[PDB]
């Protein structure tokens, strides 16, 4: 195993969806207020 | 009132638009690892 | 009427973050796929 | 050949995008009828 | 007016669907590449 | 390295992309008229 390399480019990549995520929570979020 | 329910979808779009974007970038990073990846196959 | 119509954009942004969702579950499986590949070649 | 590991990967990430195309395809037919 | 408003946002909207189509794009060429590798590797 | 095939590989992936980024950017300008 090298679990470094795995360790910065999941998280590089893991963050991104994540933040993708929330942004669509958000967006569903604002969408229940109408 | 209903000015405001636009108002609304407004922001609810634009957050949409920012998970796009994002995603976006997640996409582009895989892309470079799996370049590199084959780069390391061939070497 | 024109209530009906913001009714419809609502539903019709619903659905594009229903599409963006599942687009993301396409990336994080793909990108676990690329990691057990990584793993297959340092194995 | 490993069809069998090809293929489950391949149905698992397809169907995600199927259903991708298929809210967004939803989405435009809502759109249309305004 | 406002009719003038949620047309705009139906023009955002339709542009949004088409950015979630092509990167639905982008990530079927990654997965077909990906797949391609396993072969190169396994070959 | 094999340029050729990093090439053809890159450029279809990344003219989707970018083809993306810029229909948002198309949907944040018309956002930014309301």
């Amino acid at each position: 195993l090298d679990p470094i390399d795995i360790s910065i480019v999941l998280n590089k990549i893991k963050s991104q969806l994540e933040e993708s995520k929330e942004w669509i929570r958000r967006s569903n979020k604002i969408l229940d207020s109408i | 009132h209903l000015e405001g329910e636009v108002n609304k979808i407004k922001s609810a779009l634009l957050s949409t638009n920012k998970a796009v974007v994002s995603l976006s970038n997640g996409v582009s990073v895989l892309t470079s690892k799996v370049l590199d990846l084959k780069n390391y196959i061939d070497k």
